[PDB]
């Protein structure tokens, strides 16, 4: 099994902010690699998928990055909408494991 | 041995590579003459994406210049200086066609 | 610019790395996706520049790699799987 | 002009005897080079072409390497019917020329 450990736990933004978040894999996963919203009573949304590639829909200040072992989802501009708690899912190797999440919160 | 599996996927991955272009293909155009070589090495991308949404393609274009010798058959030649298309770096971007 | 010499060089029927799908090399097996779905294999390619030549393989040998086998929803295994490549190149007539 | 440097001028040898005639290219012409055999009478007759592919329906015992400048035609084991002229021929560039000629003769 694949360990995804991902950072930071929590964090507290204002609206407009740039927000950074990372996962790493225990081993190397390639490019497959997931990026989940996940608000409270909720599906689960794909934003991101194979690293760097937006799912139609999901606005452009959404961004992805990293191959191998360090990867990145880096909103641009944040908007109320945006406060969630954030995953990410390696697809690689069955089966497909999850970081512990992050939640970004208002400050 | 026996080609790892993480080697495997890296290299198969998608990525620029020396592919052998013939020039008729480039320059479907051109009647009279005929190509010595017939074929050129260009870098051009190549490579699974392993997501049939995605395939890939060039990102980064440029030009590179290669002498080619240019043939009347049964008359002459002259050694011509021609242009060719090469990729400089490949993304695996997704598809036009609707989801499946 | 790259002079006429080197590009024939260059271009000449040999053994080259080329992307091979899985698939073509095994079309009996649909049961299984195949990842990744392509592989790099020797194989001949160039030109023989003579309209009655053609470049042709005059020494094979087979290759293993780890692919991963994936049956589309049960699961998915990393086994071996042996492929032909090109040891050597040849430009032959036609007939 | 390519200019195709033949060698030997001439040769004499013995049925079964192992020949090898050389021709230098004074520039590089690939493995575009084709060689001939002359008989007394005759027309010339297309024995190697592309440095080392025999025409059909040339013995084996002939064989041509070489690529680039430096070229060889061998004849493994000679035959009465072998002794003859041979000539080296480029045709990468026009015109198309060829050597002075390797005369192969009965020893005495």
């Amino acid at each position: 099994d694949i360990q995804m450990t991902q950072s930071p736990s929590s964090l507290s933004a204002s609206v407009g902010d740039r927000v950074t978040i990372t996962c790493r894999a225990s081993q190397w996963i390639g490019p497959e690699l997931k990026w989940y919203q996940q608000k409270p009573g909720k599906a689960p949304k794909l934003l991101i998928y194979h690293g760097s590639i937006l799912q139609s829909g999901v606005p452009s200040r959404f961004s992805g990055s990293g191959s191998g072992t360090d990867f990145t989802l880096t909103i641009s501009s944040l908007q109320p909408e945006d406060f969630a708690t954030y995953y990410c899912q390696q697809y690689m190797y069955y089966p497909h494991t999850f970081g512990q999440g992050t939640k970004v919160e208002i400050k | 041995e026996v080609v790892k599996f993480m080697d495997v996927y890296q290299r198969s991955y998608c990525h620029p590579i020396e592919t052998l272009v013939d020039i008729f293909q480039e320059y479907p155009d051109e009647i009279e003459y005929i190509f010595k070589p017939s074929c050129v090495p260009l870098m051009r991308c190549g490579g699974c994406c392993n997501d049939e949404g995605l395939e890939c393609v060039p990102t980064e274009e440029s030009n590179i210049t290669m002498q080619i010798m240019r043939i009347k058959p049964h008359q002459g030649q002259h050694i011509g200086e021609m242009s060719f298309l090469q990729h400089n770096k490949c993304e695996c971007r997704p598809k036009k066609d609707r989801h499946h």
